[PDB]
């Protein structure tokens, strides 16, 4: 291949080789799950080690009160794509006064990564986004990843075997709506959970969870703060 | 501007550009340096000077300040730049700081530019090896060496150039308190490591000596030749 | 030995060991990639543009598809090749045409704006980072003191002022037309220079074409405002051509 | 149709038979998106899109591939999205600012005329790419009346009656042509774009799709928006059972 | 307001330079130096603004230095006051200008002894004598009154020692110390420093 | 938005030969033929002007250029880069008049147009220069003749040829020049030289021919190449 | 040839990842973090007994409770560490306390993959460093060890070893490791797992060894407290 | 945009620069330039290669430069990289003049121009300057001066050396002719006629196929002239009638 080494070479079957080698980054990132219901939207990400001494990555990020995220890909590619989504956010409040609506937000990344697409020398953002907020239109669950293109969705699931996920929440997704907020995070750890294989399911070490909705600012548990989520668990069955 | 990468790491992780400078200082003039006692004393060789050519010229012992001096090998257009770049900087730790510069800090700036030179886009590494000798203010000795990847270390005694593997060897083996004791010793230490590789002759032997609290030497051609009398005479004998 | 390279002097403008410029070369024959063939001539009292207008389906806005080009009120072209290339060198024309009546307070001369084309295209041909354009500009006006006048511009540099020009992909077919009809001397009328023009396309060619398949821009010596023809006007010289 | 290894990576290298490759390549890009339609009828203009249903996890109305770029101008595109959205920036920018330097809306040709500049400027140069998409931009107001114009990457920009762009421009023109768009009201217009969308589409290689709808007429005032909920569920069924 | 003073003989300079470190309306210091070593066989003396001739007059020692350790012989006294006064002449038409008055004393391998006088304006002049501050409108006429080419270091230490007198007698200002030196062939020579 | 290549584009080849430049003197090698003679009372330049076409306007376009009233241009070569020379020559003229209030000495001017040249050898994203340049001038009532060629260097000349037949104009030049011509001699042996290049019949119109004396510089009208051209 | 910020069919960057393999030729290290502080140990590497012993630094000093271990290309470290140092003083000057450990971390991180060609500085990078950084300390969090390397990536670490030997010793601290060991059994499990992975015996000169505890700030130990250390094998 | 670049500045693994050693073939083929050092002066001596009969001759020289009022430079390579060099050893001469009032030391003004020759073959991805310079001059401090000039931006000072054609054939017969400390400028003029008459490809030698500039001392004064053509015709034939005197 020489159609592949640089984004500003078309392929000749009209395609972007550098945009689809960046988005093969976000596949190999561990998986992590978001979903909405009227009132909520809900982040549910894995944790991944390296080693058992090791520690495990964070996956959840803050953004604002008002909007949070979920990683996958590469970890400088997300952290510097986090900082624009702070900024934009910041200077939303300190002109306005009031929290940036989720939407233009994403239309700013949909812009932003767009530009080193287009750009010789540049290259795309390796990393792909689950973005959940509140605003006015209520919860919002969105999609970004190395092409600029980004999509509105009632649930989503990105990184390694989201596939999985995928099927899990295309059967209930009419069960979102009317759903309470325990109910909720239930429906978006039980789709992470088929992404991990057979031996192993959802421990307390190794599952992230955001929360924002029109309760409450947007929220981060981990550790010791998780196992209540956990617990009151349906059986993994096949 | 000229925005090019010129080193870059290499599959098996190598610095291929960094590399090949240091197959230009192993190409450069045999250059050694031992810490004495009392001096400090640097000889420099391969000189093969054309007889036809004025020597005064090409003289590879540099003073960059008045406690501080160094030796090089390698491009030796390259160690120009280098030598007055730290010459440069010797009056500027002057006049920002009421001090001299220390043999370590000089060094120091040496190797940091050498590194910013493997890192920056346009330039590739500068093809040149240093021996810094010099004092401290409170009398004790220091000999570094620096090296175009951006390294340093302190020696008690070293050699650089073609012939340094060899007379490095040489170092080891005769580097004891029985060769240091005298001033006049640790200079006939150099110079029968010299002789040790060169095509033999003190005629093309330069080197240079500094006591703890005098002004930098450089030797003449009749002090140099007549310590070659006093290893001749006991060359044939011990 | 003619035709030979060496480096990458068939990708970027640098020379051959013959010294020439493919990329330039092959900027000429994107002028035919329009698949149009483009006649000027020139008159005692006028200068006529004259070009073939195709028009694929009755989807397209006819009024929208035109080769004729407005620099300046005294000053017209006619534009062949790419159609966004051609379209880029009106703009930066008329830009050049007003601005140098900011700097020198009078109307460009053809020959002026020719050259001015001309240089800005030849950077294109010595800087290795851009291509050439992809078209050709042929002017026509009213210089005040020299009478009419028609010019030819390159995605080469080259510009030249001429008696009758052609371009495009039937381009050398008809300035061997234009040959015939200049070495024989005619009275160089209105109609006899725009017939001229309209009988060179309509044989190399070979349509013996309806109003609506050609364009005409003219500019004479009592009415120097550059005007395009319209079906109705164009209509009278192709009912006059059968007579 | 193609040449390799060294006339078709940069944009500003000719191939030694007159062509620009990497637009062609880009010109590709548009090809294979899902179908873009319009047609400028007697009071306005409507555009149509089929929009193909990458997963049902995806919200209705996602992905908008109809723009407001201006009050009165609305754009219909058709390739790489994430380059058809930075020209509905770039596009809005130049209504902005014609507006900011002469006071006034922008006229329709004029806008495309402008931002037919900038796909064009990316044609040129090894250091950018072109876009990998085309658009059309649609208004109406009592004074210049009805307009319907389309931009691709090369930076072509040309009126139209009725016009299509994406996978099956083809099989859509075609199905154009036999409408009477000239004395057609754009309420009528609707319908008939709307099943030219489901003629179009194929249902056994693509899995599913989406109809968006836009409006901009005498009906909405002037002003370019979307069709209700309402009107475009009629033109869908229309669609459906003229499809016997 | 501080003084300076330099006497050219035949084969050496003699310069001497107050110490005295004054703010406002006190003396901070008795014993500061107003000479700077620029080589082996250059003083530059440096009068003015508080901060300007420190930073001034070290900047252009610097250079001096570097250029001796770039070739491996120094700057004669001639080309080491021609530097620095090209380097206050370029700061003169600038946003920030230097107010220093100065005087650089050197030997010279070839031409012998030299005595520069510099504006902060910067012009340049060679004399046989010289003297800054106000205590020059005091002393230039006993100068010119005593002063003959041939003067010998006996009777220039002596005739420093005149004008000195002046400047504790009919001078406003206290300066009861002064730096004396000498250059010449062996170089510069500290030398017992003149007290009231 | 685009920035420049910042890398030459004539590089040192293997023999030590800048080959981007010997491909450049190929591009002037093979252009329309071109003659100068230095004349003792003044100096003469002549061209093929042979558009191979009837429907050219042989009046509209030039190719030997005033530089300034007493320094005449000729070239052999790519004429859209010539165009650039000219402008830069014109204006380094007047930079020159403005500082010093005295006609450029002609060295002068192809020294500083030399120089130009040479930057395109060396400088980032260009090619150098496809033309070489016969610079004629008259100053402290002395004539000159200068050729200035894509390398950047620059000769003096009592007389010489370039383009098409550069080989055997030289040689022709060698055996028929001789010190001491008047002028309207000078346009004899120059259009004599040109001659034995042309390939068809030459009509004032076919051919351009510009003079320098004390008088300054101009090109010659077609009725008086006319009269030359018997 | 390609460009330093292309992307492999796999879908990583090829410069971090030959950046990841320089580290494979640097000198072992390891990190302990003890509930009781953190101990950094690291192998010099002589490679004459002519170099002097105390000339090479692989474990610096970057504040009062903070120790940084580095492992492969000593000399693009030493322009992070500065860095470091430099954010500390910056951070200390605005806010007048002292940085926590996984900020000082997350600075040098921010430095990742900031190289570049075209649409850069003149001075801007041209590749990444060729360096894995272990960053040990103390902070209102108790004691902490970080891991990071030339992709960005960073996190915390019970205990990690980097260099050469990576995986050997990486699995003697994996079956040698309680999160309640004590500092005295940190240091000798350090000091034991470093000779068992060398080409060269432990010797109180081929060495450093630092501690990071609550109580004392970042030490340097010196020849004499090696060979106490040293002493229980 | 890398595609195209040729990477000039940059390492072959040998350790060696590529384009300043390709550089070097340039030298070998433009025109023989030696220079010799005497007790009472030193001159630079080279071969024209702008020869012809239709030739004008209207500068003093083609290869010799005054750069200086003590100081003058002959050349070897491509001649408009040579005046880009030599219009800039001018510009250094004099903003050393103008800062301390007095001429510029002889290894000084070389010194800096090695500078930028070499930062040319570090950075800026430019092709160096194809050419190899020889400077001769007085300063006060070591006297009469010949200095050499790589393309590498390497220099050294010689009491006799040479550039260009056949340089390697030239120096060893100086090697074995200079006579070290006993040498006048006599001496040095018949040398450089000897020298350059075996190493020259025309063979009988000419007065419009060789330059020689001559740099004395004279009444405290350092003068530099370019010999005229009738002193030339007399220095090759006085080594044309020694070369009858030869045989018996
Ligand atoms: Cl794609
Ligand atoms: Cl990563
Ligand atoms: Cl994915
Ligand atoms: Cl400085
Ligand atoms: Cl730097
Ligand atoms: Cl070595
Ligand atoms: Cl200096
Ligand atoms: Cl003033
Ligand atoms: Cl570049
Ligand atoms: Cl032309
Ligand atoms: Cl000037
Ligand atoms: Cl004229
Ligand atoms: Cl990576
Ligand atoms: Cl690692
Ligand atoms: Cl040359
Ligand atoms: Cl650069
Ligand atoms: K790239
Ligand atoms: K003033």
């Amino acid at each position: 291949n020489q159609y592949d080494n640089d984004v500003t070479v078309w392929s000749p079957q009209g395609r972007i080789h550098q945009i689809e080698y960046a988005m093969e980054a976000v596949k190999q990132g561990s998986a992590t799950v978001g979903l909405k219901s009227k009132t909520h939207a809900v982040l549910v990400a894995l944790k991944r080690a390296q080693s058992e001494l090791a520690a495990h990555q964070k996956k959840i990020l803050h953004v604002d009160n008002h909007i949070g995220i979920s990683i996958a890909g590469l970890t400088a590619d997300a952290r510097l794509l986090c900082n624009f989504m702070r900024q934009e956010c910041l200077d939303s409040r300190f002109v306005f006064d009031r929290p940036l609506p989720v939407s233009r937000l994403v239309s700013l990344i949909g812009s932003k990564t767009q530009i080193p697409t287009q750009r010789y020398g540049r290259r795309p953002y390796g990393v792909g986004l689950l973005i959940a907020g509140y605003d006015d239109m209520g919860p919002h669950i969105f999609q970004t990843c190395p092409s600029a293109n980004y999509f509105d969705c009632r649930a989503m699931s990105i990184g390694a075997r989201s596939q999985s996920a995928r099927t899990y929440l295309e059967r209930h997704m009419s069960e979102f709506m009317e759903c309470n907020l325990d109910e909720l995070v239930k429906h978006g750890l039980r789709a992470l959970r088929e992404t991990l294989p057979a031996e192993q399911d959802l421990t307390t070490k190794n599952v992230s969870i955001g929360i924002v909705g029109k309760d409450l600012e947007f929220t981060i548990y981990d550790d010791d703060d998780v196992s209540p989520f956990l617990d009151g668990l349906e059986e993994r069955p096949q | 501007s000229y925005d090019r990468a010129i080193t870059v790491f290499s599959p098996d992780g190598h610095l291929f550009q960094v590399e090949y400078a240091q197959e230009a200082v192993k190409k450069g003039s045999t250059a050694v340096g031992v810490r004495g006692k009392d001096i400090v004393v640097l000889g420099v060789e391969k000189k093969s000077v054309a007889k036809l050519q004025d020597e005064r010229t090409v003289r590879k012992i540099c003073a960059l300040d008045d406690n501080v001096c160094m030796a090089f090998a390698g491009l030796t257009a390259d160690a120009r730049i280098v030598i007055n770049r730290a010459r440069v900087e010797c009056q500027s730790h002057r006049l920002t700081v009421e001090d001299p510069v220390t043999v370590e800090y000089i060094t120091r700036y040496i190797a940091s530019l050498k590194q910013r030179y493997t890192q920056s886009n346009g330039r590739r590494p500068f093809g040149i090896s240093a021996l810094i000798v010099g004092f401290d203010f409170d009398g004790t000795p220091r000999l570094y060496q620096t090296d175009p990847s951006g390294t340093y270390h302190a020696w008690k005694a070293n050699a650089i150039g073609r012939g340094a593997k060899s007379v490095r060897e040489f170092l080891e083996k005769n580097y004891t308190d029985d060769a240091i004791e005298t001033d006049d010793l640790t200079i006939k230490l150099v110079i029968k490591a010299l002789l040790e590789v060169v095509q033999s002759g003190g005629k093309n032997i330069e080197l240079a000596v500094m006591r703890r609290d005098q002004p930098l030497k450089i030797l003449n051609p009749e002090e140099i030749e007549k310590y070659v009398a006093e290893i001749e005479k006991e060359k044939e004998e011990n | 030995s003619r035709g030979s390279s060496a480096g990458f002097d068939r990708h970027i403008t640098i020379f051959s060991p013959e010294g020439r410029l493919y990329q330039v070369e092959y900027a000429f024959k994107a002028i035919n990639q329009g698949g149009l063939t483009s006649v000027a001539v020139r008159g005692k009292d006028c200068a006529v543009i004259v070009t073939q207008k195709k028009v694929p389906d009755k989807l397209l806005d006819s009024s929208t598809v035109t080769h004729l080009f407005k620099i300046t009120e005294s000053i017209g072209c006619v534009m062949t090749g790419m159609t966004a290339d051609s379209r880029s060198q009106v703009q930066r024309a008329r830009y050049e045409a007003a601005n140098w009546k900011y700097k020198y307070g009078y109307e460009i001369p053809v020959d002026m704006l020719c050259k001015r084309i001309a240089d800005i295209s030849q950077v294109y041909t010595q800087n290795a980072e851009m291509r050439p354009l992809g078209c050709c500009m042929i002017l026509i006006g009213i210089d005040e003191e020299q009478g009419p006048q028609v010019y030819k511009c390159d995605p080469a540099g080259y510009y030249c002022g001429f008696k009758a020009t052609a371009a495009g992909v039937k381009q050398t077919e008809s300035t061997s037309f234009l040959e015939k009809k200049v070495k024989k001397k005619f009275d160089w009328t209105f109609e006899q220079t725009v017939e001229t023009a309209i009988t060179c396309l309509s044989t190399v060619l070979s349509i013996d074409f309806k109003p609506s398949e050609i364009e005409v821009g003219v500019v004479t010596v009592e009415n120097p405002k550059f005007r395009i023809l319209t079906e109705a006007e164009i209509d009278a010289h192709l009912v006059a051509l059968a007579e | 149709s193609s040449i390799g290894t060294g006339y078709d990576l940069s944009a500003s290298t000719f191939s030694p038979d007159g062509r620009v490759f990497q637009v062609e390549y880009a010109m590709k890009a548009v090809e294979n998106s899902s179908t873009a339609i319009g047609i400028r009828c007697k009071d306005g203009v409507v555009f149509g899109v089929e929009k193909l249903v990458l997963s049902k996890l995806y919200e209705e109305g996602s992905n908008k591939r109809l723009f407001n770029v201006d009050r009165h101008v609305g754009m219909a595109v058709a390739g790489l999205l994430a380059d058809a959205r930075s020209l509905a920036d770039i596009a809005r920018e130049e209504a902005s600012n014609f507006r900011s330097n002469f006071g006034y809306n922008i006229p329709l040709k004029h806008l495309a005329d402008r931002v037919a500049m900038y796909v064009h400027a990316y044609t040129l140069y090894s250091a950018v790419r072109p876009f990998g998409c085309s658009f059309m931009l649609g208004s109406y107001s009592a004074n210049d009346g009805a307009q319907l114009y389309m931009i691709d990457p090369s930076g072509v920009s040309y009126g139209y009656w009725g016009c299509a762009i994406g996978k099956a421009r083809q099989a859509a023109k075609t199905e154009i042509e036999k409408l009477q768009m000239k004395e057609m009201t754009c309420r009528d217009v609707v319908k008939e774009v709307a099943k030219i969308i489901y003629i179009v589409h194929d249902e056994v290689k693509d899995k599913a799709f989406e109809l968006e709808l836009s409006w901009v007429g005498e009906l909405t005032k002037g002003r370019h928006e979307i069709v209700p909920k309402d009107i475009r569920e009629e033109a869908e069924k229309y669609a459906k059972e003229s499809l016997k | 307001m501080e003084y300076l003073i330099g006497i050219q003989g035949p084969d050496y300079v003699l310069v001497a330079s107050d110490r005295v470190a004054a703010s406002n309306i006190v003396q901070m210091k008795d014993d500061h130096d107003k000479m700077f070593k620029m080589s082996e066989k250059i003083l530059l003396l440096c009068v003015g603004e508080a901060g300007d001739t420190v930073q001034f007059a070290e900047y252009i020692q610097k250079n001096v230095q570097l250029y001796k350790m770039r070739n491996g012989y120094e700057l004669s006294p001639t080309a080491a006051a021609n530097f620095t006064r090209r380097n206050l002449a370029d700061c003169l038409r600038s946003r920030t200008p230097y107010h220093v008055n100065l005087l650089l004393a050197g030997y010279d391998e070839h031409e012998g002894p030299a005595l520069y006088y510099m504006d902060y304006l910067a012009a340049l002049a060679k004399a046989p004598f010289a003297a800054h501050g106000y205590g020059a409108f005091l002393t230039l006429s006993i100068l010119d009154r005593y002063y003959t080419p041939t003067i010998s270091r006996e009777r220039a230490v002596e005739l420093l020692r005149k004008c000195l007198e002046e400047l504790q007698k009919r001078f406003i200002l206290n300066l009861p110390t002064f730096s004396v030196r000498v250059i010449d062939k062996d170089g510069i020579h500290n030398l017992e420093n003149i007290a009231f | 938005a685009k920035r420049g290549y910042s890398f030459s584009l004539t590089t040192f080849s293997p023999s030590g030969k800048l080959v981007q430049i010997e491909y450049a003197l190929a591009a002037v090698a093979g252009g329309a033929p071109s003659v100068g003679i230095k004349a003792a009372n003044g100096v003469v330049l002549a061209t093929e002007k042979k558009q191979k076409s009837i429907l050219y306007d042989e009046r509209s376009v030039h190719k030997v250029e005033p530089i300034t009233k007493h320094i005449g241009l000729v070239y052999s070569g790519m004429g859209p880069d010539y165009r650039v020379l000219v402008h830069r020559a014109r204006k380094l003229a007047q930079q020159y008049y403005l500082v010093y209030q005295e006609p450029i000495p002609t060295a002068q001017l192809v020294q500083r147009v030399a120089s130009v040249m040479q930057e395109y050898t060396q400088s980032g994203g260009v090619r150098p220069f496809g033309v070489s340049l016969l610079i004629c001038g008259w100053n402290e009532g002395r004539p000159y003749l200068f050729q200035s060629d894509p390398s950047g260097a620059y000769f003096a000349w009592k007389a010489t040829a370039m383009g098409k037949n550069y080989v055997n104009g030289k040689t022709f030049l060698e055996k028929r020049y001789n010190e001491d011509l008047e002028l309207e001699d000078a346009i004899h042996t120059a259009i004599l030289t040109l001659k034995e290049s042309f390939e068809g019949q030459m009509t004032e119109d076919n051919i351009e021919v510009g003079i320098c004396n004390e008088a300054g510089f101009r090109r010659l009208t077609p009725t008086e190449v006319r009269d030359y051209l018997a | 040839d390609r460009g330093v910020n292309t992307f492999s069919p796999e879908g990583r960057l090829f410069q971090v990842e030959y950046a990841i393999e320089a580290i494979k030729l640097g000198s072992t290290a390891i990190g302990i973090q003890t509930s009781e502080g953190v101990c950094l140990a690291v192998e010099k590497r002589i490679t004459s007994p002519l170099m002097e012993p105390s000339s090479i630094e692989k474990i610096v000093e970057i504040d009062a409770h903070i120790g940084c271990a580095m492992s492969g290309l000593i000399a693009d470290a030493k322009t992070l560490i500065d860095k470091a140092r430099v954010e500390t003083q910056n951070h200390w000057f605005t806010y007048n306390e002292t940085m926590t450990v996984e900020s000082v971390t997350q600075a040098v991180s921010n430095l990742a993959l900031q190289f570049g060609e075209e649409d850069a500085d003149p001075g801007a990078m041209s590749r990444p460093f060729g360096v894995a950084l272990l960053f040990g300390g103390v902070d209102e969090k108790g004691p902490q060890l970080f891991h990071m390397d030339p992709s960005g990536t960073f996190v915390q670490c019970d205990a990690r070893a980097i260099g050469s030997a990576s995986e050997g010793a990486q699995s003697s601290l994996q079956e040698v490791y309680h999160k309640s060991m004590t500092l005295k059994e940190a240091i000798k499990s350090s000091l034991i797992i470093l000779k068992q992975v060398m080409e060269e015996k432990l010797n109180a000169t081929n060495i450093e060894l630092a501690t990071v505890q609550p109580g004392q700030n970042f030490h340097m130990f010196t020849k004499e407290e090696l060979e106490e250390v040293i002493k229980d094998i | 945009s890398r595609r195209y670049d040729s990477r000039t500045t940059i390492f072959s693994p040998e350790g060696r620069l590529y384009q300043v050693e390709y550089a070097m073939e340039a030298i070998g083929h433009a025109g023989t330039c030696l220079g010799i050092l005497a007790n009472d002066g030193v001159l630079l001596a080279a071969e024209r290669r702008n020869i012809h009969k239709l030739l004008d001759e209207v500068f003093f020289s083609e290869k010799i430069y005054k750069l200086n009022e003590d100081m003058a430079c002959s050349v070897a390579g491509i001649t408009s990289d040579a005046n880009v060099l030599t219009n800039e050893l001018r510009l250094i001469a004099q903003r050393y003049l103008l800062q301390y009032q007095e001429p510029i030391p002889c290894e000084q003004l070389v010194t800096a121009l090695c500078d930028i020759k070499q930062a040319y073959t570090q950075f800026g991805g430019k092709r160096p300057f194809g050419v190899s310079l020889l400077y001769i001059g007085w300063d006060k401090h070591y006297g009469f001066q010949l200095y050499q000039s790589d393309p590498s931006g390497n220099y050294g000072g010689w009491k006799a050396t040479c550039i260009g054609n056949n340089s390697a054939a030239a120096v060893s017969m100086l090697k074995q002719d200079y006579k070290e400390g006993e040498m006048t400028l006599k001496s040095a003029l018949a040398l450089a006629v000897k020298v350059l008459n075996k190493t020259m490809d025309v063979s009988k030698l000419s007065a419009e196929k060789v330059e020689i500039a001559t740099l004395t001392r004279e009444s405290g004064k350092t003068v530099i002239r370019v010999l005229k053509q009738k002193e030339v015709e007399q220095l090759i034939k006085k080594h044309e009638e020694e070369e009858a005197k030869a045989e018996r």
